[PDB]
């Protein structure tokens, strides 16, 4: 929101440096090179800003943006939770075979070479610990949410 | 020959007929991962045990 | 008009295999009826003989409504009374279908079809609950298909005795079958004597009736022949117990969601100001 | 006919700033304004609004005023600056459903066919969403009369927009409970949603305030639904509800055991990757 | 009248309280399901029916005391189970 305002080209012809800095508040942000290509400091000047906040709006946006209504008190497709759980584990097996593949070129050429070299084909490591987290948070939430309703509902 | 399955009674010839595949896809697919990872830990000797 | 002739010559030979071809030339050749009140109807009178015979009790649907369509027939009411006869004797004869189950609403809602007092009740039979077997049915409607001015396609039922046999049978599915439908709907488990008493025939013939529908798998049932304990719609369901339980959870939370905003306005129409 | 509504933070603040600029009246003023927006695919949208001048006296509380010149000129300007934007309904500041809002909607139904209202909050506190929208419905019944134009709350939510998320999320910079692991579910619905069921539990308890002391309508249409609630109490822990539960928990904890099994091996392999970084650095550097 | 403990009645009881014979009560209850005032299932061999959903009726100021009491401990069920969540799940998110 870099707001500006004109500086006098008359005073530019005078060669007189304007705006008489009396406070360490102006030269804090650094200007963009594209504005330096444009007028910037030959025709106008920069202005620092801030934002006026209160308490009253901050809460009524914070509590009013993304509030799930009763969603976690559901069961999430009770046939297909475990079926999707299969649908990750099945290729997680062969990705674990890649984890039985990628360990076996250690004690080899200088693992920065193992950093430049793994740029064409996927690693089992990061891809593995992805799916472990996905199955974990996929299962535990449905597990507990399945069990609150047995107490709360009779 | 397992093309049909059930039972055959000998006293009076009764064929209780029943069928369901309970769970097949799950425990074996989670199982062969374990025997992959055991081989991985066997490979971890050859970068860990001999090394340091 | 020339090309619609020779299909009667093929039907003089009883050539279905050519009759459907040369009629398939002209099934796309519609929209000439607008100056021929009868010649379009002559195309249809050869379409029964292709369709009445073998099994095509659903191909005579658009036939019979199509010969109800023609606006000349409406002013020859008694020859149009047998068009009311034609518009009922094939919607029922037709085997069970979604096309039947809305076709009954196509023919239903008619101001002038219920002028026959019998056949509004005849369509009332198949929509509603259990049908009076057959013998108590033919006591009420086996004679009205002989008496009256509407008697002539009911003589197409009766008179030709083999078409007769097909329609005594062309009802034999329907009712003998209708009961089986709501038995599968409402009966969890029944013996192999109560059902056969509700069919008024043998337990052996009852097993022949329950065989060809489950090898058709249009009714799923697991019968018994030692204690006769037969049942309907019995899987094991490791899933739908807790699944439909969760459905009751969702409907429950929606239900308590319903009353909550309903109460507040009711307080506001008494205790606002 | 209307499925649900979509409310923006721009209109949401755009009631509040007007409430501040009338905030010097002090005594009593509802902030009635014209709600603008569209609806597509039977999904109601609200994007812009303004506020009509409005005064109302307590004695003979049926005397309301909308400056339709202020309606037509400013809506003509808003159509001119945006022909895509149009009317969608109205709103009022809505503490507790004021009485003239039975015929405000009838006063300006000639603009929008589903002239919707929106009740907002100016003192923001709840354990839910302080955003409301009814709909005008009239249904003669067998326990009243003809004119039965009551209001029915269509469900509501705060919709987002790619334009406004950038500036809004800039306008927070304060606190943001991201890093969704399990904690976001555990707190936004396993902590919060149970207390959501607390208030809906408590509301019929507030209605139950009529046993011998409350208002005059006794039952009629309140008890079929509650009768369906206590009819709709779920199955007890005896029949087969136990067996499939131990079945599927007995399947879920398998997969949990697999993931927890592999995770330690991952961290072990990383510890090997760290001791190679230790032992071939202490001698090399010195 | 029958509680959610069972709400499962028999054709002997129907033949007792309606004094109508054994070979008519099935047509009666199938007619009731066809109308749809009641929703349930029919077993023939054990002569019982699992009636589930009933047509809702009206009631006086006395049954709201019973619905009040069934509301009452249902409140503290939600309180009691939720207190485990607030107490145990406290250290996850302050």
């Amino acid at each position: 929101i870099d707001a500006f305002r004109l500086i006098n080209a008359n005073m530019m012809v005078l060669g007189h440096e304007p705006r008489q800095t009396t406070s360490n508040l102006g030269h804090l942000n650094k200007p963009s090179i594209q504005a330096l290509i444009h007028g910037l400091n030959r025709h106008y000047y920069s202005i620092t800003i801030n934002y006026r906040k209160n308490e009253l709006e901050q809460k009524m946006l914070l509590n009013l943006h993304k509030k799930s209504w009763m969603e976690g008190l559901t069961l999430q497709d009770y046939s297909e939770h475990c079926k999707h759980n299969e649908s990750v584990v099945k290729e997680m097996l062969e990705l674990a075979k890649n984890y039985n593949k990628a360990v076996e070129e250690e004690d080899k050429m200088t693992p920065e070479q193992l950093a430049i070299k793994n740029v064409g084909k996927q690693d089992p490591k990061r891809h593995l610990e992805e799916h472990v987290d996905v199955l974990m948070t996929s299962n535990i939430v449905q597990c507990l949410a399945a069990m609150l309703d047995t107490v709360v509902f009779k | 020959d397992k093309k049909f399955h059930g039972i055959l009674d000998q006293g009076e010839g009764v064929l209780i007929i029943f069928d369901e595949p309970p769970v097949d896809k799950t425990y074996e697919a989670a199982l062969e991962t374990i025997q992959n990872m055991s081989k991985v830990v066997d490979s971890l000797y050859n970068k860990a045990k001999k090394l340091t | 008009e020339f090309i619609l002739e020779q299909m009667r010559l093929c039907l003089a030979v009883k050539d279905y295999i050519r009759t459907q071809i040369i009629s398939k030339k002209i099934n796309t050749k519609f929209f000439q009826e607008e100056n021929t009140e009868k010649l379009k109807l002559k195309y249809y009178n050869l379409m029964i003989q292709l369709d009445q015979h073998e099994g095509s009790y659903l191909s005579i649907c658009k036939h019979y409504r199509a010969i109800y369509d023609t606006p000349c027939i409406q002013a020859e009411s008694e020859k149009w009374q047998q068009a009311l006869k034609s518009v009922v004797l094939y919607v029922i004869l037709a085997p069970f279908d979604n096309e039947q189950s809305d076709l009954v609403h196509r023919i239903s809602g008619d101001k002038k079809l219920e002028e026959i007092p019998k056949y509004k009740d005849l369509l009332k039979l198949f929509t509603t609950m259990e049908l009076m077997r057959w013998s108590t049915l033919v006591e009420d409607y086996g004679m009205e298909l002989r008496k009256g001015s509407l008697e002539s396609p009911a003589t197409d039922v009766f008179g030709s005795t083999e078409e007769g046999e097909k329609r005594w049978k062309d009802l034999k599915n329907r009712v003998v079958e209708h009961n089986i439908r709501i038995m599968a709907k409402y009966y969890t488990r029944i013996t192999m004597k109560r059902m056969a008493q509700l069919l008024d025939l043998s337990v052996d013939e009852s097993e022949a009736f329950l065989s060809n529908l489950v090898v058709n798998k249009t009714i799923f049932a697991k019968v018994d022949r030692l204690a006769g304990i037969i049942n309907f719609q019995r899987p094991k369901d490791p899933n739908n117990l807790l699944n439909d339980w969760s459905q009751k959870l969702n409907s429950l939370m929606s239900l308590v969601n319903k009353t909550t905003h309903l109460i507040a306005k009711e307080e506001m129409i008494h205790n606002l100001q | 006919a209307v499925q649900k509504v979509v409310v923006h933070p721009l209109v949401l603040l755009s009631v509040v700033d007007h409430f501040n600029r009338i905030g010097k009246v002090g005594n009593q003023k509802r902030v009635v304004g014209v709600l603008l927006g569209s609806w597509q695919k039977k999904v109601l949208d609200v994007s812009n609004s303004f506020a009509v001048p409005f005064d109302e006296d307590d004695k003979d509380d049926s005397v309301w005023f909308l400056d339709h010149d202020y309606l037509e000129n400013m809506y003509g300007m808003f159509k001119k600056v945006n022909a895509r934007e149009r009317i969608v309904g109205w709103y009022h500041t809505g503490p507790k459903l004021h009485k003239n809002d039975i015929a405000i909607n009838e006063l300006m139904k000639r603009y929008c066919p589903n002239s919707v209202l929106v009740i907002i909050d100016v003192k923001p506190k709840d354990l839910g969403l302080p955003t409301e929208a009814y709909i005008s419905v009239e249904e003669v019944h067998d326990d009243g009369t003809p004119t039965s134009k009551t209001f029915e709350h269509v469900t509501s939510e705060i919709g987002a927009e790619e334009a406004e998320e950038v500036g809004v999320e800039h306008l927070l910079r304060d606190i943001k409970d991201t890093t969704v692991g399990t904690l976001s579910q555990r707190i936004t619905n396993q902590v919060h949603g149970l207390k959501g069921l607390n208030s809906k539990l408590l509301d019929i308890r507030s209605y139950l305030e009529k046993v011998a002391t409350g208002k005059l309508p006794i039952n009629h249409q309140i008890i079929y639904q509650l009768q369906d609630v206590f009819n709709l109490l779920p199955d007890v822990s005896l029949q087969e509800f136990v067996k499939a539960f131990y079945l599927k928990t007995n399947d879920q904890m398998v997969v949990v055991y697999l993931a927890s099994l592999i995770r330690s091996v991952v961290a072990l392999h990383n510890l090997i990757n760290n001791k190679i970084a230790n032992r071939d650095a202490e001698k090399k550097e010195g | 009248t029958r509680p959610a403990n069972h709400r499962q009645l028999t054709f002997e009881e129907i033949a007792k309280s309606a004094k109508i014979t054994v070979n008519e009560v099935e047509l009666l209850v199938m007619k009731a399901l066809s109308v749809g005032l009641v929703k349930g299932s029919i077993d023939e061999v054990d002569k019982r029916v699992h009636m589930t959903w009933v047509q809702p009726r009206v009631l006086d100021l006395q049954q709201i005391k019973g619905m009040k009491d069934r509301l009452e401990f249902w409140c503290t069920d939600v309180k009691s189970m939720e207190m485990l969540v607030e107490h145990q799940a406290h250290d996850i998110l302050t």
